[PDB]
């Protein structure tokens, strides 16, 4: 299948669910916490600055 | 009395229905007590039976695929282990060949 | 009677409300599990899934 | 109050219009994106993707 017309991906997430998941490579400067969701919205996690 | 098997991975999960083992009977004898088995692989490494099937009546002495049904489905899922084991306790005595 | 009819267009509307809520939550969850699981390699390919 | 009630609902009403036309839109396009894109075979099966 050498060439093929390419369909623009397009991707969504409602962020409704347990854990963050493998779907989000996390990267964060407090060393430990990083990218939670809670009530259905991602948010920060930790008291850290 | 010799049981033979090896661990077969799932690669995308759906319901199971046969299996099968390349395997013949050495001697032309009447042979019976051929048992193919399938195993499931829990998470401490057990293995669980989970179907069981008697193939001494369809084997040949040429070396020829086996496949035989299930008594019932066995769903499988994605990144667990299962086990087919080839049983062979025939009361005559001929062997198998896998 | 039309007060009552109000009532019940509006309490109709609210199920309809509710559930294309709910249908569109458990449509894009639906979604996100069958990217994140779904074809995983055989035993021989490698030892890990 | 009457007519600003019905002005609220109304509002909330297209609110929720627009927001349901959109999110159909992301999860049409996102289940195409996922189709045309997907498993690619390896290096070693064979050279091209």
């Amino acid at each position: 299948a050498k060439n093929l017309a390419t369909t623009d991906q397009s991707f969504s997430d409602d962020f409704n669910r347990s854990a963050m998941g493998g779907l989000w490579f996390l990267k964060s400067d407090t060393g430990t916490n990083q990218v939670g969701v809670s009530g259905g919205r991602a948010a920060f996690s930790g008291l850290t600055d | 009395g010799y049981a033979i098997g090896g661990y077969i991975g799932i690669s995308d999960t759906t319901i199971v229905d046969t299996i099968a083992m390349k395997m013949y009977k050495e001697t032309s004898s009447a042979i019976n007590n051929v048992y193919l088995e399938v195993f499931r692989e829990d998470s401490t490494g057990a293995l669980t039976s989970v179907g069981s099937v008697d193939v001494s009546g369809q084997l040949t002495t040429a070396s020829d695929y086996v496949e035989a049904t299930l008594p019932a489905g066995v769903i499988v899922n994605a990144g667990e282990r299962y086990v087919v084991r080839m049983r062979n306790a025939t009361t005559v005595g001929n062997r198998v060949g896998v | 009677s039309a007060i009552s009819n109000v009532i019940d267009w509006f309490n109709s509307l609210l199920n309809f409300q509710d559930t294309t809520t709910s249908n569109q939550i458990n449509q894009q969850n639906f979604q996100i599990a069958t990217l994140a699981s779904g074809i995983k390699k055989q035993q021989w390919e490698c030892r890990y899934s």
